[PDB]
């Protein structure tokens, strides 16, 4: 919370007044400081408050951490080695790593619980189609 | 505009507030892989003594 | 004031896009955080157009993102300036189409069109005056070419009053990618011709030529495709958005180029492009620009223009030039080419003045031309069509779900009588 | 958010899911126990929820050695402890125990582990299968298991990489009654099927390998790599992305002609895969080169009717419509009149992953076709050719017999294959 | 200040009151000797003013051997030495004996007992009970406690849990007619009543556990985990409490009806533990698998009254209540026209526990489920059968004769069960 949304209505009321009696502006001043008095309004909330090509990300694993497990059996001599078991006996090596990993992420579509129909009740108004002075 | 502007200051303020409150929620995941690592290690092991 | 709202379909068309906008946000200033930096005053003038604002200050597209497979939004969201489209616009779905027609067009996106249908219709309501719509989107593949149709005409329906824009990507003969192109195509371009307002033809095959022609770039890719087709859009509007001296918008350009409700199928191009080693050599003048506009290497269409005859030109030119030059050099162009120039119609040319130049340039232009050449590659799309047609082939699906061949016969009908009629002027005379 | 389901059954079907689920886990850097030392695993492997992965897969055999040796292997850890089904007796090459007799009983938990599996997916984009033709338990379970999901799933697609035993090389001597009565099966089930008889393989392998000593593993890991290929775009971002379900909208002219053929290409070895630059278009043309095929057929014989073909790795869209454009132009490589174009072509940036103590060279570049022509012929006219020749004297029809099968079922087997045959020479023909 | 006295009789209820017991201890941290290591215990333990703490528990037996053994056991030092109650002669699995000649001399001893515990506590909720069915002395005395304890205290709440035979298997042959006695005596007096037979258990153990060899301590740790996901709601926090008298006022339609069957899950071991999510849902669709059922019997047999259970762990409701919908859409669970709705939830924060040297292993969530379903009454019509099969030629009648039991009273029960299955005959046709 903060002081300045505790203001409030009743103390609008007549409460001294901005400008000393001795410094009036000009007209032909006033005239030509129009500019800054406007762009100080539209973008005084922009500064304030208001405040290529594709990459590739570094591969999981390292090498160093490949900690490899033995088999569970244990097979004693190099003659009873089976045809099966030779998918993965060698360790990747600084060769066999792709240099450049380009993964896709649904972080953002793994949300958006359903897409919404409007369950309301119009409240459109009408703004007219010609020099909006006469409508209601 | 100073005022309204000081609302969109507490506003922003507030999103930061509900952003760690989102980091709260991914220290509590963190818990299930923290006892799981250890705890079915050692209840693993408990039938191989 | 008279705004407009951005709609885009299939993946292609999310390419589009994030590149328009990403062209329109660099030319007002806006950073990818919807913060101001620019420096002129007109830069802000006219930003409601295309942006609305939202609480602390930003600016934000309004913009309808709609899918129906999320990888591409999901893509699209992780590039740069990503961050602007607001959260709720997006709308997909979880099966997508496979590009078939009647997928995207009767099973799915029928049932899916009712939330993309609600949100366009409460952005649009909340603007403050209705100016028009545009879409782009590719006729080549079943999702795209379907469902924009379809919401093509649901929004006719609703607004019947309002101008419709697209930009609409067609499938080659040449560059072909899909085997299942023509059906869609044909298919598509039924509806759209009994709806859209204007419709304004890019060729993949044409852009990648004048890439390699006029561009002489080595590797080109999507991206500069892109860049091409989204200063050729801006282009349109920017008179819309900055003080000129002839604002010409949509609705004047609408009733200036066609003669009659059914022939709105214009081909388009963008100058001055040069190679980047003769950038310093070529002279940026009103000559110059206008016999590169008029180029027929410059279109971005397969269409040799000099195979029939304009119906209507435009140009829309942007910086400070003297607009008695420019009236000159039309009057000539066409006094010496009243060959390629139907006779019945005297001075069919139409030009439009605005006095802020692209930035990094210091004259640009973008021509617009409705001309009887754009036939051919209606001639050969219905070939292909129908050469497919007689054995049969790929009609199985078509016909399992709710679809059947007389709509076929009738779509084939129908783009022929289009054909006929768009050439039966070429030889009109008076 | 997408997610595809592996079955395994066979022999031939578990050795080549081995080699591939070896490869897998290499390119997503899954360790073999299944631990890692955004998320693009999920198209083949689901999260347990705190650490390890569970690869989508299930294996299927009736003899337990196959099953025990990955069981005890060095990929233990990785697979669920219970979707390795076995049985006990094997069908011994003989369809119809594999049929009605064995596989009656293990179907039935086949199915329980397939929806148990299929309700933790949510975006459920289709089945592969394998499963090596030429064998009995192989070829019975498979049509079973095809004639129960296109029932209780319906519309979902299923992918069945069948290797169909070689013109004049095979193992047995009954497997062409098997493999007939299998075809019969699953020409009205399987939405697509690869053609990968092995002794086009073992050519490949002789010739560009430069490998005198070839083996099953090298055959498994050009399946995988075939594989792998296929499957990038579901799990890799590229400049044009495809989908399985875009597969049959470009490969099926007809629901009954299903069957096409593979080529994958670069194949060279590391010695001298560095004396050349590998252009897109040589890539391309030893793609279309007859003899570089997948399958012992000759594209020479018969027209095209569409081709598809995935490249990945830094190639580009001028390369690759470049390329196209001269095979359009070359005159021996003739198409079906009825099509005007015929190319489906994707692109992924994603390189090919080299396995270590693997043959292939790492290259950049990669293409693997898939190809749809009318030459698919010849394969079944010589399948038929020998199917007849035993079954003119009543050879070995008694096993069959014996086992609860009717005598006349190899009539409506043979009376298909007619039929195929002359639809396929009656939609050659030009108008 | 909320209290509940256990009660066990027999050796089945000692030997489930030796696990449940070490279950307690090891929840509340409490060593065996029962001093405490430097509130919530104070349901189920009471302060001895200076150190350790004394269950609220008694013993009762006519078998001195067991209760030699808990005695010499492990935790001698427990239980106070004048509540393990023991007789001198064994019933025999005679009931008459337990009912008529020998317990009558205990059971001053045991009321007695009972009161000088029921003073101490002051807001006591209930008596929990432990017994064997098809045992003379734990019937027999059950059945003269339940009566007894009726008339004294008025409108306390009384739980049973009862083990009751199986269909088939079983370890005597006399145990028809102690059962069908039971029934009759307990029909009138008990609030609530748990079937647990054997079999189930035994299955459940052989298919999840992977145990081949497995004896009565698994079936008293899961009976022990049972009880304890029952009674965590009224000494441990929860966003939704259930007390014990909040379980009669929901689940018994009316007075006669009162058996309910349980299920618990998830029930895994360790080595496929980690494989899988144990999300909320698989774990509530576990629990109505009619596989997992602790009872035999088959609920999708007959109608469901009324379903409540309780989840225990980091459960949401947001989850509970989104797996519950399901359920109810799920066409092969169908509940009675005149219960709309007819599941009572509970929610609570306590994870489940693990004791050392035991199968199960702990996890985030579990579930444990009551339900009253009209399929209960196949059991009571197999007894039957079995009771009357014996009884058509007065086999062993004349040993309960001649022990001052007269002959007209299994007539009195059989007659009964005929009255109890005829009104859930009644009450199971729709409006
Ligand atoms: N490409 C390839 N084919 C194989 C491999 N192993 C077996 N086959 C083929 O499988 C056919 C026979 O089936 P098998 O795989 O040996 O065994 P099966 O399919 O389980 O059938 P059964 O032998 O009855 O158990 C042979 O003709 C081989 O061509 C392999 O490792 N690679
Ligand atoms: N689940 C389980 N049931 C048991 C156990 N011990 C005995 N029972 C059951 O008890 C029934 C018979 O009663 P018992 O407990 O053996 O003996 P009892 O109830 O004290 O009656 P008596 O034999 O006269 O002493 C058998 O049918 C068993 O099913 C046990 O440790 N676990
Ligand atoms: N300009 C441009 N065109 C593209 C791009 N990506 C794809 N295309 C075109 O889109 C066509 C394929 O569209 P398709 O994938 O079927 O659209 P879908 O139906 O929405 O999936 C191809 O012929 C390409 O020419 C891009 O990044 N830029
Ligand atoms: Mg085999
Ligand atoms: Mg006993």
């Amino acid at each position: 919370g903060c002081k300045a949304m505790y203001q409030t209505t009743n103390n609008d009321y007549g409460q001294p007044f901005l400008q000393d009696n001795k410094t009036v502006p000009t007209y032909n001043e006033l005239v030509e400081a129009q500019t800054e008095v406007t762009r100080a309004e539209k973008q005084l909330k922009n500064k304030t408050v208001a405040t290529n090509v594709i990459v590739p990300k570094k591969f999981p694993l390292k090498e160093d951490s490949y900690k490899a497990p033995e088999p569970g059996l244990k097979i004693g001599n190099p003659l009873y080695m089976t045809a099966n078991r030779e998918y993965g006996m060698l360790k990747p090596t600084a060769f066999e790593i792709p240099n450049r990993f380009y993964p896709k992420d649904n972080t953002y579509s793994k949300s958006f619980p359903g897409m919404h129909k409007f369950d309301g009740l119009n409240t459109n108004i009408t703004f007219s189609k010609v020099h909006r002075a006469l409508d209601e | 505009q100073t005022k309204k502007v000081e609302a969109e200051l507490e506003e922003n303020i507030l999103r930061k507030c509900e952003e760690e409150k989102r980091y709260e929620a991914e220290k509590e995941r963190i818990l299930n892989e923290q006892r799981m690592q250890g705890r079915f290690v050692l209840q693993q092991q408990m039938l191989e003594k | 004031m008279r705004e407009i709202v951005h709609i885009q379909g299939g993946q292609c068309g999310n390419q589009i896009g994030a590149k328009f906008w990403e062209v329109i946000s660099d030319e007002h200033g806006i950073d990818p955080t919807g913060t101001y930096h620019g420096d002129s005053d007109l830069q802000l003038e006219r930003i409601n157009v295309y942006y609305n604002e939202a609480t602390g200050g930003r600016y934000v597209p309004r913009a309808i993102l709609m899918d129906l497979e999320p990888g591409t939004m999901d893509s699209v969201r992780a590039g740069p300036f990503g961050q602007l489209f607001r959260p709720d616009n997006f709308v997909f779905g979880q099966t997508g189409a496979g590009n078939n027609w009647a997928k995207g067009h009767y099973t799915e996106g029928a049932e899916l069109i009712d939330s993309v249908l609600d949100v366009v219709r409460k952005e649009a309501e909340g603007c403050d005056c209705l100016q028009g719509f545009q879409i782009t989107h590719s006729l080549g593949g079943g999702t795209g070419s379907g469902m924009g149709t379809l919401l093509i005409s649901k929004v006719r329906e609703e607004y019947p009053d309002r101008i419709m824009e697209t930009f609409s990507v067609v499938p080659s003969p040449k560059v072909s990618d899909t085997v299942v192109e023509p059906y869609n195509a044909t298919l598509s371009v039924h509806q759209l011709v009994e709806n859209a307002d204007e419709c304004m033809v890019i060729d993949n095959e044409a852009l990648y030529d004048i890439c390699f022609r006029t561009l002489k770039l080595t590797t080109p890719t999507y991206g500069d495709l892109n860049h091409l087709v989204s200063a050729a859009m801006s282009g349109v509007t920017c008179c819309l958005r900055f003080p000129g001296q002839l604002n010409s918008d949509l609705r004047k350009l609408a009733v200036n180029l066609i003669p009659f409700p059914r022939l709105h199928f214009f081909m388009i191009g963008f100058a001055p492009l040069t190679s980047r080693g003769s950038q310093q050599y070529r002279a940026l003048t009103v000559p110059e620009l206008t016999q590169q506009m008029f180029d027929a290497k410059n279109m971005m269409c397969a269409a040799d223009p000099r195979h029939g005859r304009y119906l209507t030109a435009s140009a829309l030119f942007r910086g400070r030039m003297s607009t008695k030059e420019v009236d000159e050099q039309m009057l000539n162009v066409q006094n010496k080419n009243s060959s390629y120039f139907v006779e019945w119609i005297p001075n069919n040319i139409k030009s439009s003045i605005c006095d802020i130049p692209p930035k990094g340039l210091k004259m640009a232009v973008t021509f617009v031309g409705n001309s009887t050449a754009i036939q051919e590659m209606f001639k050969r799309v219905a070939e292909q069509f129908t050469a497919m047609f007689r054995r049969k082939a790929f009609l199985h699906w078509y016909t399992g779900e709710g679809m059947d061949e007389m709509e076929f016969t009738e779509a084939e009908s129908n783009m022929n009588d289009l054909v006929s009629e768009y050439q039966q002027y070429q030889d009109a005379t008076a | 958010m997408r997610e595809v389901i592996s079955i395994h059954v066979g022999q031939g079907g578990i050795q080549v899911g081995n080699a591939c689920w070896e490869l897998f886990c290499l390119e997503h850097g899954i360790q073999p126990d299944g631990q890692m030392p955004d998320d693009a695993f999920n198209t083949f492997f689901s999260e347990t929820g705190a650490g390890k992965h569970v690869p989508r897969a299930v294996f299927l055999d009736l003899e337990p050695t196959v099953i025990d040796e990955v069981r005890t292997g060095t990929y233990r850890q990785l697979f669920h402890p219970e979707q390795l089904i076995s049985g006990k007796e094997d069908a011994a090459n003989n369809f119809a125990r594999g049929h009605y007799t064995i596989g009656k009983e293990i179907v039935d938990l086949c199915l329980d582990r397939i929806r148990k599996l299929a309700d933790n997916c949510t975006g459920l984009q289709g089945f592969l299968v394998f499963n090596s033709v030429g064998g009995g338990t192989g070829s019975g379970l498979g049509s079973l298991l095809l004639e129960r999901l296109s029932v209780d799933y319906g519309k979902k697609s299923k992918l069945g990489f069948t290797i169909y035993p070689s013109p004049q090389v095979s193992t047995a001597v009954v497997e062409p009654y098997n493999s007939i009565l299998s075809t019969h099966s699953l020409l009205e089930h399987t939405d697509v099927a690869v053609m990968l008889d092995n002794e086009a393989i073992y050519d490949i392998c002789r010739r560009n390998l430069d490998i005198e000593r070839p083996t099953y593993t090298n055959l498994n890991r050009l399946i995988a790599q075939v594989i792998s290929s296929l499957t990038a775009s579901l799990r890799f971002d590229g400049a044009l992305n495809v989908d399985i379900t875009e597969f049959q909208t470009n490969l099926v002219p007809y629901p009954r002609i299903h069957f096409m053929l593979s080529s994958y290409a670069p194949i060279i070895s590391a010695e001298k895969a560095y004396h050349e630059q590998l252009s897109v278009a040589e890539i391309t043309n030893s793609a279309f080169e007859p003899a570089n095929m997948m399958a012992k057929c000759d594209p020479r014989h018969g027209k095209y009717m569409a081709c598809s073909m995935m490249y990945r790795g830094d190639v580009v869209p001028k390369d690759v419509n470049a390329s196209i454009a001269t095979i359009k132009t070359k005159r021996t490589i003739q198409f079906v009149d009825w099509c005007p174009t015929g190319f489906k072509v994707g692109i992924n940036y994603q390189p090919p992953t080299v396995v270590p103590g693997g043959d292939l060279a790492k290259v950049m570049r990669a293409v693997c076709m898939i190809s749809n022509s009318t030459a698919i012929a010849e394969v079944f006219s010589r399948l038929d050719h020998k199917f007849d020749l035993m079954y003119a004297k009543r050879a070995f029809v008694h096993w069959y017999v014996g086992e609860g099968m009717e005598e006349g079922e190899f009539s409506e087997a043979r009376e298909d294959l007619a039929a195929l045959e002359k639809d396929y020479e009656e939609v050659g023909i030009e108008t």
